[PDB]
């Protein structure tokens, strides 16, 4: 059931983060004196919003939506990293490593083009 | 033979060569909007309907 590359690739899919059953509204017990870590995570854009610039210092610099040109290579996947419990029982994470970056390139009405370096660096 | 001012009256008693002339007219203004709607399309600025509209540009 649980899928190989050859059902996968052509597909769209490896642009995707996993997802949980909706049964899944638990509690993960944080013990406060183990060390955890992030395996994996996986953050994949939806929806990309680009602030206008008024030409008038006022206005209403409302965020715009746009359209993706670079097509489903916008996922970022496999960043791992310490997760770090504080004093105040708040945990940190750290990001350590992945594939942490994403160019993104999407586009206004008009046709302005606007790259980004969609990214979780650091 | 006719003078210049009076070309087109070939078509007085030629019904389907006065449809041809109609026709390459219509077909002229025709092709008059979609060129002039493209170069205003290719120069209009549609991002400020406030104090940049259409009839400023
Ligand atoms: C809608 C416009 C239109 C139509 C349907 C007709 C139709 C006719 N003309 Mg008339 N004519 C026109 C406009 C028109 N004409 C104009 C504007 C002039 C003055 C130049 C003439 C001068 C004229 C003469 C002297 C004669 C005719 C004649 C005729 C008949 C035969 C075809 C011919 O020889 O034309 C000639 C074709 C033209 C003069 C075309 C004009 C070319 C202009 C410059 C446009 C060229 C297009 C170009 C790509 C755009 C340039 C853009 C620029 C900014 C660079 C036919 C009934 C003949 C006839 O039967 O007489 C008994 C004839 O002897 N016409
Ligand atoms: C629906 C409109 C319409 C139509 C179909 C006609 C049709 C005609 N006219 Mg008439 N006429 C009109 C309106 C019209 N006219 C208007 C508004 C005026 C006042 C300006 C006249 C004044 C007039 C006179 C004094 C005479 C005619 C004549 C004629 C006949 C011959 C035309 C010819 O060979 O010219 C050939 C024309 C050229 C070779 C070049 C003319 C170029 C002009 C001056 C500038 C360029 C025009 C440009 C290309 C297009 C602009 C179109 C504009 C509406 C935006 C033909 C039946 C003649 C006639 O009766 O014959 C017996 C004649 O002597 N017309
Ligand atoms: C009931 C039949 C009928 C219909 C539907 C029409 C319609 C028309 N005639 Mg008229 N006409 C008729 C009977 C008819 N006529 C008869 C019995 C005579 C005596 C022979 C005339 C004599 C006559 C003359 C001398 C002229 C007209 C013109 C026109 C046109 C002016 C509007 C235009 O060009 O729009 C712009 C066009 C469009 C927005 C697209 C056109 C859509 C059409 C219906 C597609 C045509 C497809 C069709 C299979 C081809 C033949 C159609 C024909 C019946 C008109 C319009 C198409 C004038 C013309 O031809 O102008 C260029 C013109 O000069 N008519
Ligand atoms: C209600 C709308 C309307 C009407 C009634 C007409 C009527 C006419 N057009 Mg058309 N035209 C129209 C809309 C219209 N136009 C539109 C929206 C366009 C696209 C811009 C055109 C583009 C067009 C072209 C390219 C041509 C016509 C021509 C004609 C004339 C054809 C009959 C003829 O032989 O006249 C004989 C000519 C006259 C009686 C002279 C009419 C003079 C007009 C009224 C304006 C005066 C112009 C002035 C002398 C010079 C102007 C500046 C110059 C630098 C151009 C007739 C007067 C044709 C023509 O004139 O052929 C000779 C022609 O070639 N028209
Ligand atoms: C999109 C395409 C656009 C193309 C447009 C093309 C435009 C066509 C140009 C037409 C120009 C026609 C001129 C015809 C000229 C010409 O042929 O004239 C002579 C002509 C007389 O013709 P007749 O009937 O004698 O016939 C002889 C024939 O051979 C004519 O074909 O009379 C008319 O044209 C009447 C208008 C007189 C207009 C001219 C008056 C001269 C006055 C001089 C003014 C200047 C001095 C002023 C100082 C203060
Ligand atoms: C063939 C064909 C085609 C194509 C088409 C085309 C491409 C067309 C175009 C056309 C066009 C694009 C046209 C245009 C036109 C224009 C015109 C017609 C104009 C005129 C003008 C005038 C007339 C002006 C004058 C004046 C001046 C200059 C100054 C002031 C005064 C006055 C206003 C008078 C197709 C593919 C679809 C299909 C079928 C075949
Ligand atoms: C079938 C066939 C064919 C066809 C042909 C055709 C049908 C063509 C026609 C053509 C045509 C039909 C052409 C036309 C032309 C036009 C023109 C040349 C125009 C011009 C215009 C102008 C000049 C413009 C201007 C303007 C205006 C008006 C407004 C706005 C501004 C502007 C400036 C833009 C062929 C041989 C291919 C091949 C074989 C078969």
């Amino acid at each position: 059931q649980t899928l190989t590359y050859d059902d996968i690739v052509g597909t769209g899919l490896a642009n995707k983060c996993p997802t949980l059953d909706d049964t899944a509204r638990g509690a993960y017990p944080i013990d406060s004196s183990q060390t955890y870590r992030i395996a994996r995570l996986c953050l994949q854009p939806t929806t990309f919003l680009v602030k206008e610039e008024p030409k008038n210092k006022r206005q209403e610099a409302e965020f715009v939506p746009t359209k993706l040109v670079t097509r489903e290579t916008t996922s970022l996947d496999q960043i791992q990293g310490e997760l770090k419990v504080n004093s105040d029982g708040s945990l940190t994470f750290v990001e350590e490593d992945g594939i942490d970056f994403q160019p993104v390139t999407v586009q206004m009405a008009g046709g302005e083009r606007i790259p980004l370096l969609f990214t979780v660096k650091n | 033979g006719l003078p210049w001012y009076r070309v087109h009256t070939v078509l007085i008693n030629d019904p389907g060569r006065l449809i041809a002339a109609h026709l390459m007219h219509t077909a002229l203004v025709a092709g008059w909007a979609g060129s002039m709607a493209l170069y205003e399309l290719a120069t209009f600025d549609p991002s400020d309907p406030v104090l940049n509209p259409m009839w400023r540009q």
